[PDB]
RNA sequence: AGGGGAUCGAAGAUGAUCAGAUACCGUCGUAGUCUUAACCAUAAACUAUGCCGACUAGGGAUCGGGUGGUGUUUUUUUAAUGACCCACUCGGCACCUUACGAGAAAUCAAAGUCUUUGGGUUCUGGGGGGAGUAUGGUCGCAAGGCUGAAACUUAAAGGAAUU
């Protein structure tokens, strides 16, 4: 039977969008039902701040930041973790 | 007919717009609500008092028309209106179903919980949604102490008033058990101010 | 496309029924309708009505008292004998004690009842009870 | 594993609705009082049906506690509803005995009450 | 013994409720089985059958019997009510004491003639429970209840002495047949005839006049 | 068993027959 | 309704709801009785009459009860000014 | 039939793994994936919900447009513009809470106004297989498309929730 009111993902009114990639496998997804995850972690690693501050051109102040958009297909999503089968209580829930 | 001494006097005007009774909540408003009159440009909506005082005698006039002084009952879930019913249960009788309300207490007769009123008070009908929802099975007049942006299903008497606020509902549920006591005849002249505050009803911080 | 007027009209006091209004507008404003309420309001089934008159077909209100259940319209204006007026009494409506067959005739607009009476059928309108 | 059983809380909960000023705060003058009044056929058994009870009179010389009703309960809730504060009575007061409103609140006044104190900020 | 707890059982018990029609007729909230009997004592019990269910589990299956009774006297009073338990007496025990407690009264009136005593239905009525439908259509006299056994001899107990009966959808499913005629039943009031056209004063509840027997 | 797998079964023996077909006629 | 001899056959004629007149049902478990009192110029309310106010469940399941019961106070005059007939 | 022919890539050549692997994993690699002129007329071409017309509980957000409010800004504060705010309206993609109503439920403001059965109209199905097959016509260079059975066989298949 139906699962979700919006079908797939949110695919409504217009009838076809354009595939794209996943970045682990690789997959044709769709643009909208590839899961988009914000990546802003700095370009450096957790902490460990100091340890480039001491010997960093300047008194500091780059503070660089990466951002990247990650696509991912539904099978690869589940393997990650990062979004879980939820009851059909939290299933309404955004 | 009524002898038109139930005017708004400007000492009951005074503590009702001290109190801050009128002020509403958001842009969200339910339809089924037209008291409403204007709005603050900044969003917040204005109720009129006249009618919030009006409308609340009539509240009064069918919960004093009850015989038994002690089958009125009120429900406050939410702990911010609490002592008020006390305050209620201690001076015209009645029994306090103050704090927690056992889910049960209208249908089963089983349950040491088994009261049967005849009419119930409650103050947020979002907060206590369970004592008006059971209590429509066994055909039973509630009154409701609604703000413009709280539902207004399964009541007969829904007192428009705000529900942010301790000088608003502390107030409030002085005024209900003011002239009730004063239509009981207990208060003998409509005009002698009374000898209880409404800060009894305060909730402390603390 | 608008079909029968008579139809969407008499729906819209039905579904008022359904939701209890004492008052609801409608809006083909005819004269087969006008007469539905002329007999309609006969029998003392309804309140008092109102027709808004305009250089155009115009709009009808109706202060309806809560005393009413269901009523409905037959669509392909059947041919019908005098021989099947108590056929259609017996399928359609719950006695014969009351429930009026309104139907037209060369004569006018008048229930069934008193169709009968006239020992003359017409032309089939709807049923009231 | 100290925690208790059913058995010994709705027991417990029992004694001291009645019981309030023979349940003293010593645990060694009520574990062989509650014998005396409460039936029960193991010696094991009556020292921590005991203990629970005096484990509440300890916390209930604190402050009140949810669901007991012990007699003297309802004694200071019918103390503590006449609180009656004398002068700050929110009425000809916490202000120069005229409303702080706004312009718009004046025509709800002016509607049908317009002969009251009116001070629009 | 007795010793009713709610309050309307002090009534009947100090004998100012005399007939059942007081209390159809104010809708006042009843569930205790001793009420009904002493206000009707000609009650009448019946069962349709037993249709046994199991509770799947890790191992095994432990059957119960469930039970469906209905109880009515034949002159315009009958109730009906589903209980399932483990034995058969219990079910049924519990079956009429349920089925008692859900008395309800049906409108009788003819087809239409107007000589004698009621006989039928005024109107035809019907009722959706599950996916069937019962019909009781107005019979000319002497025709008798034609309808399935089950619900032709629920019908013979209603009082009514005869009834045109259709049915839609899978009617094998005994249980949901009765539940759509007993919503059917109690809808059989809920039809606005024009002999019931006239307004009449509302009366005031015999509770607030017998305020002083009920409770304490 | 899948569906296509039917279709193309069936459809292999609607070349092979047409083949039969056409050596006859 | 009756019969040719005379006797009204039939028991419990159902009371009407108040505000619309539509049937209570034995098993509608949600219709309100509602009773208010009487003033006599001292402003004392006398007990044992009351005006009689039938409203059924349908009323109540929409919220509209509060609606409705205005008018039956208003035009019985024991209401003012409250609710204005025109919108 | 040409142009084009970088990546990827039905076939295939291969390297693992497996008792077997002509599959999943890696490397090359033809047709193809791009375009021109002409065919092919198919899909989970789905909102699995035909179109037209009226009515029916509410709330907010969002696209386009319009109206009014010395509304706040935007210069040469100001004349207008532009962005917004407030209030309303029309046409929309639609959401959130409820169920008078429907539904077998999953649920639906339409899947409601269907037993109280009727607003108008087109098309499709009568147990499951056989079989979307045989044959006959018909479009197509073909692959294929449209129409479309029968014999025979079975008492069970199928839909919704539960432990």
């Amino acid at each position: 039977p139906k699962k979700r009111a919006s079908n797939g993902r949110n695919k409504k009114g217009r009838g076809h969008v354009k595939p794209v990639r996943c970045v682990n496998c690789s997959k044709s997804i769709p643009k909208d039902k590839a899961i988009k995850r914000m990546a802003i972690r700095n370009i450096v690693e957790a902490a460990a701040v100091r340890d480039l501050s001491e010997a960093s051109v300047y008194p500091e102040y780059a503070l660089p930041k990466t951002y990247n958009k990650l696509h991912y297909c539904v099978s690869c999503a589940i393997h990650a973790r990062i979004v879980r089968v939820r009851s059909r209580e939290d299933r309404k829930n955004r | 007919s009524l002898p038109a001494t139930f005017d708004l006097t400007p000492e009951d005007a005074q503590l009702l717009l001290a109190a801050n009774t009128h002020l509403g909540a958001r842009n969200v408003q339910v339809h089924q609500e037209p008291y409403v009159f204007n709005a603050r440009p900044d969003g917040v909506h204005v109720i009129n008092v006249g009618k919030t005082w009006e409308k609340l005698v009539l509240a009064a006039r069918i919960i004093a028309a009850i015989p038994n002084p002690e089958d009125v009952v009120a429900i406050s879930s939410r702990t911010f209106g609490q002592r008020a019913v006390l305050k209620f249960a201690a001076h015209t009788g009645a029994t306090p179903i103050a704090g927690r309300f056992t889910p049960g207490s209208f249908t089963n007769y089983i349950t040491r919980s088994f009261k049967e009123p005849r009419l119930v008070i409650v103050t947020d009908p979002r907060s206590d949604a369970q004592a008006i929802k059971e209590a429509s099975y066994v055909n039973i007049p509630v009154i409701a102490l609604t703000d413009l942006d709280s539902p207004s299903e399964f009541v007969d008497v829904a007192i428009p008033c705000n529900n942010r606020g301790k000088h608003s509902i502390g107030l409030i549920w002085y005024l209900l058990a003011r002239e009730v006591l004063r239509l009981r005849g207990a208060l003998v002249d409509r005009t002698q101010p009374w000898s209880i505050m409404p800060d009894l009803y305060f909730y402390r911080d603390p | 496309t608008r079909s029968s007027v008579l139809a969407d009209a008499l729906n819209a006091i039905n579904n008022a029924e359904k939701t209890g209004k004492r008052q609801v507008l409608i809006r083909p404003s005819s004269k087969v309708i006008i007469k539905f309420l002329q007999v309609m309001q006969k029998h003392g089934y309804i309140g008092e009505f109102e027709y808004i008159d305009d250089h155009r077909s115009g709009k009808i209100v109706v202060q309806l008292n809560g005393r009413l259940n269901k009523c409905g319209v037959i669509s392909p204006r059947f041919n019908v004998k005098i021989g099947d007026i108590e056929k259609w009494t017996a399928n359609l409506l719950p006695a014969r004690q009351f429930g009026y067959v309104i139907l037209t005739t060369s004569a006018g607009i008048m229930d069934h009842e008193e169709a009968r009476r006239k020992h003359v059928s017409g032309k089939i309108l709807g049923f009231v009870y | 594993g100290r925690v208790r059983t059913k058995t010994v809380k709705r027991a417990s909960k029992a004694l001291i609705e009645r019981y309030y000023p023979k349940l003293t705060l010593d645990f060694q003058t009520n574990k062989r009082l509650c014998d005396e009044i409460a039936t029960i056929q193991s010696k094991r058994l009556r020292n921590k049906i005991a203990g629970y009870t005096t484990h509440l009179m300890k916390r209930i010389q604190k402050g009140p506690v949810r669901g007991i009703s012990f007699k003297l309960q309802e004694e200071e809730r019918e103390r503590k509803d006449q609180y009656v504060p004398e002068v700050s009575a929110l009425d000809l007061s916490r202000s120069n005995g005229v409303l702080n409103v706004d312009n718009q609140t004046s025509d709800l006044v002016k509607s049908l009450g317009l002969k009251l104190p009116l001070s629009v900020i | 013994g007795w010793v009713p707890v709610t309050k309307l059982g002090r009534l009947v018990k100090a004998g100012k409720i005399t007939t059942i029609e007081e209390i159809f007729l104010h809708s006042l909230p009843v569930k205790e089985f001793q009420i009904i009997d002493t206000l009707l004592p000609g009650l009448q019990d019946e069962v349709m059958n037993i249709k046994p269910v199991q509770k799947q589990t890790r191992a095994g299956q432990r059957t119960r019997f469930k039970a469906v009774v209905v109880v009515g006297d034949s002159n315009g009073h009958v109730g009906l009510g589903i209980k399932t338990a483990k034995e058969v007496a219990g079910a049924i025990r519990a079956g009429i004491i349920i089925a008692k407690l859900s008395v309800i009264p049906i409108r009788r009136g003819y087809w239409g003639t107007n000589l004698g005593q009621p006989h039928s239905l005024a109107t035809k009525t019907t009722g959706k429970c599950g996916s069937v439908t019962v019909r009781l259509i107005p019979a000319p006299r002497g025709s008798g209840i034609v309808a399935s056994p089950a619900v032709k001899k629920l019908l013979q107990l209603a009082g009514v002495e005869d009834v045109y009966t259709q049915s839609n959808g899978k009617t094998r499913t005994l249980e949901n047949t009765l539940k759509a005629a007993f919503v059917a039943i109690g809808n059989t009031y809920g039809f606005l005839t024009p002999n019931l056209w006239a307004e009449q004063p509302l009366p005031v509840s015999p509770l607030d006049i017998y305020s002083d027997e009920a409770s304490a | 068993m899948r569906a296509k797998w039917r279709k193309k079964r069936t459809r292999r023996l609607k070349r092979k027959r047409r083949k039969v077909r056409a050596r006859s006629k | 309704m009756e019969n040719d001899k005379g006797q009204l056959v039939e028991l419990y004629v159902p009371r009407k709801c108040s505000a619309t007149n539509r049937i209570i049902k034995a098993d509608d478990h949600a219709s309100v009785q509602i009773n208010v009192a009487k003033v006599d110029e001292e402003g004392r309310a006398i007990p044992g009459e009351y005006v009689t106010y039938a409203l059924s469940g349908y009323v109540r399941s929409r919220g509209e009860s509060d609606d409705s019961l205005n008018r039956l106070a208003q035009n019985d005059g024991l209401l003012k000014n409250v609710w204005s007939y025109s919108r």
